């Protein structure tokens, strides 16, 4: 009984509802319990399919507090409120990307 | 007797040489130093009587060595034995070679009730020799763009009967629910009811449409295994041009030699490579004879290849997972520190080649899922055919079920949470806004 | 249960079929008739629930038929198995 | 005397007029007479040209009533009024489609 | 005499062997069972007095058996006679060496007043090792997404004369009607007013025009009939490249190694492969002497095809509709009972391997396409040529009407009704609508 309609997704938590302010202090305390580094990614959403977004300052090396994570993130969401602002965790050992997913979802 | 100058009772291997673990059974009442020694002459040396040509080539040099015999925990008949082997006794990067000299005719000797081959230990230069895997772990993340998360695949059911159209539109409504990959059947190549070509042409066209509708680089695993090398290159090269990221092969049926040449293709047409591990079992299901799969394992990886299938161990049978999770080590570490429990009796190292995914397929759905991630690690694919396609909503609807169960099961994991106890309570929490996830739920619990 | 459409009691294998001999050993005390069926299906067909792209394509004419168990001499326990 | 007009049709019943709804009737009926299977498709009228629409819920096998078609047809139509929407008889033991025609096409 | 060692009173055809019906007329009052014999070692072996070599090879094994002595309905001096061949007569998937083992030297034995082919019964085996068609009609239907109606070609007026402009754009008037394809003219391959290069460009951008246009996957069928078959493939190579769908050829003219090189090309390609019959009633216009179309219809089946030239039968003779239909439905399923009425002598089953499209042309327009739905069925293709082109309207608006006329009555059918009585009520009910339909059966009632 009903249709799953489909839905431009954002890519590891694209399907579920915008995390909550909670959720995403929950997320950078793993990233820092990881030993990886933050990184604020923005673009616009009719790039989405592109390889690399408009990085925001430089991977912070070294930072293992939430608060200037957060302070970063809503800073760079009031830069571009109408593009996709996403968070990822870099891992220098690995080379990769330990873990990503969008924050603020443009107009 | 062959002890006097094929067992050695103080030697130590050299880091170059090639170290094999047989667990060996000789017949009742029989020298087992004897037999071991027996065993490493016969990958490498035997006369029934006194021979000349010998005389002309170093045997001392180009000999194999048995160094150490270990009582097993279990049976005081059989025992562990492991065998050095001198560099020079194999090919520059052949895994043919390592089999034959290996177990081309050391099965066959009488002496011995039952023999099985447990664990090698590659020399790091053999392994720089090798081609390795085309791509690699982060490689193949990079070149999909998904992190955080394991992928989610699944096998096109039924296992045969679709024509390209039909296979086509069941691939895309399997993609096009948030699924990562979907493979071919092990044992379809290009039938009479399905020409490969209007497969693939069919299967390329469901993927870029689902890639242009879900907004993500998606894939379908296209298989190459056929009657001849030549076929085999050819469907390559028309997956290349069609644009698909991937293909997969069956390495053991295929050949290694085939699975080494579609390897080293895929690097020099940057393609990656599936494997499923198709007739594994009729060389591994017997546990007490035979050759391990971790063999296997390290084989595959050597030869090449992205992916390869292992089931957890988990959803019909709990058995003893530590082996599991070692060969799993085995697949994606650099190095693994020895563990007997975990049947790794060699500290080997890979040096900085990469690792391959790990496939766990067969007997799984939902429910399983918190489990296989706890176990699995981020590293490794899920593909639930029947699960995804008997999902009463559609393979989409199930395909999305799966996704959301997965992202929330790595979500709770990331928490910090021990997902094994409270899975149903994640799972009931997954639902709270999945109500296919709900009854997918409902259908197997 | 799968012998109900993977075990055949009075099929005749047609000429153009390939047929397989397996000397099986299914678990102490299972229906020899069960497992074979279960092995032909295995070879050709496998579901673990109801399925709906089944219907799409007529299984009826493309699954294997497993047609005559036959005690091997030697063993009660091993059987073999002819699919078609 | 007079000139055709080159006219975007619909597929096989794309030139004649909407068909009625006794019509309809027919035609399923006729599907059901052939012993195939009913199944609704709906798109975007942009991606006609695309090669496989919108599927409805699953094709209803073994199913021999016209009046629950025509509820799904009207269902799905007001799912999508601007869509087109298409009705296609399955044969599974030919993997083809033994007939097909658009009933709702859209604004 | 022959009979005693090339008669069999009693013996049963094995299933592996090929089984052959001929219609035949030996002198006047000559032993039936003689000249059976005779027809029987003619196409295997033949020797004028005592030999020699063969005593080295086993004669007894390698030798036809006529089985059977039937006599013909209507003439008690012509007799059907049904030989029999072992499997190993033949190469493995060569129609052409069919027809040389069963034709080639027969029909000068000056024993035989007439000799006529009727029927061949192919050995499964034979046929799964031909190629076969490349495609498959439902895999054509679902490569042009064209289904519930039959297909409607028109060949393009006149025979030549046409510049590559003209054409291209004469078969773009003839497709933007809703037409589903267009056929050169079989003696129209490459002339000094037009060169092939020039046609197949203008006409693939004007079946792109036209697809764009209209809304729907169309195509022209090219040729590639040509002097050496290396320029057929560059041709074949270069439609390909071009984006065309669809390619033509006569195989008889061509040759039947050409046919299966093109079939085995197309298949490589994936391209639909369209076959006329030029000089087809060169060899069965006689009724009682030559090969019926039916065999011939089988080996291109065989040598692979999608489309094959017939006639209805009606339009200009009602005829003998029953054995048209007979070879209609050898063109179509996969399995055909024995029919004497439709000249079926032997129960001819095809696996599982594709049919061919029939093509219905010549002498036929608007009035007689009910009946012509009704004998065909839905899976074969209408060609009218003058018909369409020759509407006072222009060839866009006949195309359409024989469109609508179609679809009309194929609606009509699948309302339940009898279309070939009250066909003149459904043409005036489509004609209702469609006022070039309503002149066109004004034009030819």
């Amino acid at each position: 009984v009903g249709d799953y309609q489909t839905v431009a997704t954002l890519e590891t938590f694209g399907f579920l509802p915008p995390m909550t302010q909670d959720e995403i202090y929950d997320q950078i305390a793993y990233i820092i319990a990881q030993g990886w580094s933050p990184l604020i990614e923005h673009v616009h959403p009719s790039r989405s399919m592109a390889t690399y977004w408009s990085y925001w300052k430089l991977p912070f090396f070294g930072e293992k507090d939430l608060g200037v994570i957060v302070s970063e993130l809503e800073a760079c969401h009031r830069a571009y409120p109408d593009h996709h602002v996403r968070l990822v965790g870099y891992d220098a050992y690995t080379q990769s990307q330990g873990a990503c997913f969008v924050v603020f979802e443009g107009r | 007797e062959y002890r006097d100058t094929y067992w050695t009772p103080d030697y130590v291997p050299l880091d170059t040489d090639l170290l094999a673990c047989f667990k060996c059974t000789g017949q009742e009442g029989v020298p087992k130093e004897e037999v071991a020694a027996a065993v490493a002459a016969e990958s490498s040396t035997g006369t029934w009587s006194t021979v000349w040509s010998e005389l002309l080539v170093d045997l001392d040099f180009y000999k194999g060595r048995c160094y150490r015999i270990e009582d097993v925990p279990g049976d005081k008949e059989a025992f562990y034995a492991f065998i050095a082997y001198p560099l020079d006794l194999f090919e520059e990067g052949s895994v043919t070679n390592v089999l034959t000299s290996l177990v081309g005719n050391v099965f066959g000797f009488k002496a011995l009730r039952h023999l099985r081959l447990e664990d090698i230990r590659f020399p790091m230069a053999f392994i720089k020799t090798c081609p390795g895997p085309p791509n690699g772990i982060c490689v193949e993340r990079d070149r999909m763009n998904k992190y955080g998360r394991p992928l989610l695949g699944c096998t096109i059911k039924p296992k045969l009967g679709l024509s390209g159209k039909n296979y086509g539109r069941v691939v895309y409504e399997c993609l096009r629910g948030g699924l990562d990959f979907t493979k071919d059947d092990e044992n379809i190549n290009s039938q009479p009811f399905q020409r490969w070509q209007n497969r693939f042409e069919f299967v390329a066209e469901a993927v870029a449409l689902a890639q242009q509708e879900t907004g993500e680089k998606k894939g379908h695993y296209l298989n190459c295994t056929a009657a001849t090398p030549e076929e085999m290159y050819e469907r390559a090269e028309f997956a290349k041009e069609l644009g698909q990221p991937i293909i997969m092969h069956d390495y053991i049926t295929g050949g290694f030699t085939a699975n080494t040449g579609l390897s080293k293709w895929c690097r020099k047409n940057g393609m990656l490579l599936h494997i499923h591990r198709a007739m594994h079992a009729v060389i591994d299901r017997h546990p007490k004879h035979g050759i391990h799969f971790r063999v296997l394992a390290k084989c595959l990886r050597l030869s090449g290849g992205d992916q390869l299938h292992t089931g957890t161990v988990v959803g019909k049978l709990e058995g003893d997972r530590q082996t599991t999770l070692g060969f799993i080590d085995q697949l994606r570490e650099s190095f693994i520190p020895e563990d007997r429990s975990r049947g790794n009796f060699f500290d080997q190292d890979w040096g900085s080649m990469p690792g391959v995914f790990a496939v766990a397929s067969g007997g799984i759905h939902v429910w399983h899922m918190p489990a296989l991630v706890a176990i699995f690690g981020d590293d490794s694919v899920l593909q639930f055919g029947g699960g995804t396609h008997g999902h009463p909503w559609g393979s989409a609807a199930g395909a999305a079920a799966n996704r959301v169960a997965l992202e929330a099961c790595v979500k709770a994991r990331n928490a910090g949470r021990e997902i094994e106890k409270e899975s149903r309570d994640i799972l009931m929490e997954a639902a709270k806004h999945s109500p296919e996830l709900a009854i997918a739920l409902e259908t197997w619990k």
